[PDB]
RNA sequence: AGGACCGAACCGACUAAUGUUGAAAAAUUAGCGGAUGACUUGUGGCUGGGGGUGAAAGGCCAAUCAAACCGGGAGAUAGCU
RNA sequence: ACACAGGUGGUCAGGUAGAGAAUACCAAGGCGCUUGAGAGAACUCGGGUGAAGGAACUAGGCAAAAUGGUGCCGUAACUUC
RNA sequence: AAUUCCUUGUCGGGUAAGUUCCGACCUGCACGAAUGGCGUAAUGAUGGCCAGGCUGUCUCCACCCGAGACUCAGUGAAAU
RNA sequence: CGAUGUCGGCUCAUCACAUCCUGGGGCUGAAGUAGGUCCCAAGGGUAUGGCUGUUCGCCAUUUAAAGUGGUACGCGAGCUGGGUUUAGAACGUCGUGAGACAGUUCGGUCCCUAUCUGCCGUGGGCGCUGGAGAACUGAGGGGGGCUGCUCCUAGUACGAGAGGACCGGAGUGGACGCAUCACUGGUGUUCGGGUUGUCAUGCCAAUGGCACUGCCCGGUAGCUAAAUGCGGAAGAGAUAAGUGCUGAAAGCAUCUAAGCACGAAACUUGCCCCGAGAUGAGUUCUCCCUGACCCUUUAAGGGUCCUGAAGGAACGUUGAAGACGACGACGUUGAUAGGCCGGGUGUGUAAGCGCAGCGAUGCGUUGAGCUAACCGGUACUAAUGAACCGUGAGGCUUAACCU
């Protein structure tokens, strides 16, 4: 069964995972740094990191893209204005993910994820 | 259900004399603070391998 | 990196059949039959064309009255003389496998407006 | 492909239009067949055109397959279904007065010498 | 019998006129250098060792540091030792040449097969499948009964059950030769080999072919 | 004009799988029968142990039944365990 | 037995899709539920793809599945009509 | 034959092979006239048999999606 | 008898043989084709369905064969439950009846949370006589075995008549075991297009969730068999059954006794695989370690003060690998994974804008827009420090030799 799969199976149904990472990416463009579990922090890189490359063009051929997920005006207020154009001469690598230890009072794995350039 | 023997102190001694799961060997510190941490994570005041990655 | 490319280019032809599925053709073979070599010809519509190099199968379907006869030729192989086009066609979805289920008026396969 | 209960189609005159496989044979423990196999076959529906009767068990030789063949000239030949030429129960080889379509260019050689008079396409 | 160490580099087709595609595997041999020969009066051996090291020098094992630095200059990889009597090769000789196959009809391959992990006892040992109908259950992917009633009560070494499938170096004992180049370490052979480009391959002259 | 044909609510609990020291002290999943009536359901009453109830099966009558439950006879009796 | 995959007389029973007080998803109004963080091997239950076909399976098409709506055209045997 | 010992009755129909089923045979061990006879119809979770439609029952599996098992942290059983 | 589950089939085993097939011979009323008949040899092999509770059977079709037995007629904590060994009755026969049949047909029930003696898998530890790293020898053993059809032989020899060969040489099938995704299909949710129902994004626009992946399509990487291949070598050694020469027991005679040639598919090796826990712990490639004071009839050690090598672990990034271990690729002495770039490959001409079209919708701009797993390039993000483990020249005796 299964063979190659690089993405994590995590927990609960696929629509739960979808509506978790959709909302958590909204929280990431709201605070630019998140405290969470190592599996969540490392899977949050998907689609959101290449969305910075998508947004670098400021073009009309891309104008109907990158608003399929996280559909709150919080993202399209930054998209093609600074979200994208702030990394447009770096050539890749827009997110950093590192581990912080264990959740306080148990053993669940803790981490953090950030955007590499952020106003605070 | 079936039982031929109730395991003696000496029989269970082979599970209570040489087994391993942890050793807490030496641990890690930064030159800024002697409050010990594990080998590959960030501390609560933001220290990690000389790179001090988050400040508040 | 591919380091057998020079051994694949020993079989592969520099002239690649390149016209998309739905063109109506005539394909020629030598048969050889030990000691009875003769140029033999098959007619139909091309239902598979390009692009996996030496693996490209090249499939043709006769679409004859009450007869769906089908052949796979491998144009890079030593057993094919020629391929020639007599009519244009037009597809814009999939590698034409529906020409098993389409017949007659449904086998007209457009004309590339040519 | 080509197994017990499989339906095949006609290839010769006075042969039947619905014929069924019951034995693949031609070797030990065989269950699947291709072109040039000889099948133990039953007439499953009998018609006024056929010189045959329902439930009569005979032999037939495979000339069309839905999997196809590449042995003849080195390029695949594949058909809409599976078809076989009916064989003579007494004196072996085909018994039909005419064969339909191209068929196989083997059904005319020194193991089928009664058949050289017919006019299929190959 | 001696052999060459290498890898698969791809697959090709050469065709027949009658005809079919004819699959031809492409093999390349590397680092058959030789650094040790074992003979005379001790422990019954007569053998030659190829020592196939090619590793990044920045991570070489401490036992292998200074061990090829005078001859061979590269470490890591399989050592590989083959039986050889009275051919008179030395550690100051020349690397084993794939010209060994210039008049050879067919070759014998030993090489790491595709991994399957645990796979299954019926998938590995080809047992006859019990029907999953009329109320039969828990009988469809199992090795079946592991011994006999009353008397033995100890299990026989003839019964097979769990382990790992694939990764065995196997026996593919007849591949007919198609082309060889000793100036380019290149070998072409008719048919399939075990594994892929991430594997290892050994090739010897054939014996039951 | 429906002891009409099909089919929801409403009633039943026939079929297959699951569960079987269970999540459930027979429950769940999907079918299936009946569904204006020899149909169904709320309330208070009446029928009680050889007596009820039963268009009848040793079916049913409070986790108890070829004679239920509870106080006494009772420490029944035994060419017997 | 309980902060129990449970049971439950009578009322109002919105909008949109629909044959539907089926199922679906939008008001009014409500919720994300006191074990949950990883892993998604063996192993289990439930659900859903696929070629040629084809009952060849099996005592037995049990189960499983195609089919499934509506308007119109059409409708055999036998018959006590 | 819901009753013909044992015997696929004996023969024909349908099947590739039919102890089941369809039709006959009379010479019924133990059919037989309201503890009915025989035919039959509307109804039938009734008993048995055929064919097509269709199909993962099967060739032979190949596979994928949930929710448990599997590992930890707080709490923590049993039959024997 | 204070519970020894039963017949039938499936599935998995194990040992013999009075030999079915294959292999080796003899006889014959054995030309030859067969057949009829008897041991030589158990080395290799030895069915699919119907009706039926059946094993037992009576039938349809295959095959090189459809051999014969043992083990509670082996295998229900490995399977169903047809038959039967749970109530039900039914029709016929019998009892006056409560009921039953040298009666049949039909309805009806099948457990586990696997502990230990065990087996599989995997890690740790002890030892091989200091401390380690990596290969090898083989005390022993398992695996392989047989086998179709066609053409030449062959219409000859032989045979009233009908017919009709031996052998080594080729072609062509099929597969137990084993390899692979190529051939040719299928599937491919991770790539892209078409589309129904509903809700929503302030609205427009066209986009997204959800409904068997809601519906229909191709397709990579991959998976796979419903696909294709390869392999049961010759030799060496000594035999079995058997063929001979020369020649004795028992002065003839004789393949057996001495001598001598020749003898099987099996046996011992070769072919393929396994293996030093082989207290009998083997070899090689090599690598490193050269402490002390106080005390003991003291090669053992006890206390204390000093000093650390070879080489490992921890820490990790990760995949063609994998339950977990482990295995291969990698940790700036850097392309292991992510981002980025370009190739490679798939899908099908985006949205906007204009125009044509009563309008729906198309067409151009435009081979357009988008593109995963395969590959190269690019360090843009990410792959702990001294600390830990493990030393400080290794026991007795025989001998050599320098003080």
């Amino acid at each position: 069964m299964r063979h190659r799969k690089s993405g994590r199976q995590l927990n609960r149904n696929s629509s739960h995972r979808q509506a978790m990472f959709r909302n958590m990416a909204g929280s990431l463009v709201r605070h630019e740094i998140i405290k969470t579990t190592l599996p969540k922090a490392k899977e949050l890189r998907r689609v959101v990191e290449p969305l910075i490359t998508l947004a670098k063009t400021d073009s009309v051929a891309n104008r109907r893209l990158a608003f399929a997920r996280t559909r709150d005006n919080e993202i399209v207020a930054k998209l093609f204005n600074e979200l994208g154009p702030r990394f447009a001469s770096r050539a890749g690598g827009y997110t950093r993910i590192l581990k912080c230890g264990f959740r306080a009072g148990d053993n669940a794995p803790m981490a953090y994820i950030e955007l590499v350039d952020r106003s605070e | 259900a079936v039982q031929q023997n109730k395991p003696t102190r000496s029989k269970r001694g082979m599970r209570r004399s040489h087994d391993a799961l942890t050793a807490v060997t030496s641990l890690s510190v930064d030159k800024t603070s002697g409050e010990k941490h594990l080998r590959h994570h960030i501390t609560a005041d933001g220290y990690y391998r000389g790179r001090k990655v988050i400040a508040k | 990196s591919n380091i057998i490319k020079q051994l694949e280019q020993e079989q592969m032809k520099q002239d690649v059949p390149s016209f998309r599925p739905g063109d109506t053709v005539e394909v020629k073979v030598w048969v050889v039959e030990g000691s009875k070599k003769r140029l033999q010809a098959f007619e139909g519509v091309v239902i598979a064309i390009r692009n996996r190099g030496l693996h490209s199968a090249f499939t043709v379907r006769k679409i004859s009255n009450g007869e769906g006869v089908e052949r796979v030729f491998q144009t890079h192989s030593p057993v094919v003389d020629s391929i020639s086009v007599k009519r244009r066609g037009a597809v814009r979805k999939a590698k034409l496998y529906y020409l098993r289920e389409r017949t007659g008026k449904a086998a007209r396969i457009k004309e590339r407006l040519n | 492909m080509i197994q017990e209960q499989t339906m095949l189609n006609v290839a010769d005159n006075s042969g039947a239009r619905r014929v069924m496989c019951i034995k693949v044979l031609g070797g030990s423990h065989r269950r699947y067949a291709g072109v040039g196999d000889i099948i133990k076959i039953t007439i499953k529906e009998a018609i006024p055109r056929g010189k045959v009767k329902k439930g009569d068990v005979l032999k037939a030789v495979v000339v069309r397959t839905k999997k196809g063949v590449r042995r003849p000239d080195g390029s695949v030949i594949r058909f809409d279904g599976n078809a076989c030429v009916l064989l003579n129960n007494n004196s072996e080889q085909p018994i039909g007065t005419r064969i339909f379509g191209p068929v196989t260019r083997e059904l005319r050689s020194e193991k089928f010498m009664k058949i050289i008079s017919l006019a299929p396409e190959v | 019998m001696i052999g060459l160490v290498g890898k698969k580099v791809g697959m090709t087709r050469i065709f027949t006129e009658d005809g079919v595609s004819i699959p031809v595997t492409v093999i390349e041999v590397e680092a058959n250098r030789v650094t040790q020969v074992k003979d005379l009066a001790n422990d019954g051996y007569r053998a030659i060792q190829v020592t196939t090291g090619a590793k990044k020098a920045n991570r070489v094992t401490k036992p292998e540091a200074g061990h090829f630095a005078k001859a061979g200059v590269e470490a890591g990889r399989g050592l590989w030792e083959f039986r050889l009597a009275e051919g008179e090769e030395f550690t100051v000789g020349q690397s084993i040449s794939v010209e060994l196959f210039a008049d050879v009809k067919k070759v014998d391959v030993t090489g790491t097969s595709k991994g399957k992990g645990f796979a299954g006892t019926v998938k590995r040992w080809n047992f006859r499948t019990q029907d999953a109908t009329h109320g039969n259950s828990l009988s469809h992917r199992v090795p079946g009964s592991i011994g006999q009633n009353q008397t033995p009560g100890k299990v026989f070494k003839g019964k097979k059950m769990a382990g790992q499938m694939g990764n065995e170096r196997v026996t593919v004992q007849s591949l007919d030769v198609v082309r060889v180049d000793a100036e380019r370490n290149l070998l072409l052979v008719k048919g399939a080999v075990p594994g892929a480009t991430g594997s290892d391959l050994i090739v010897k002259p054939a014996v039951k072919a």
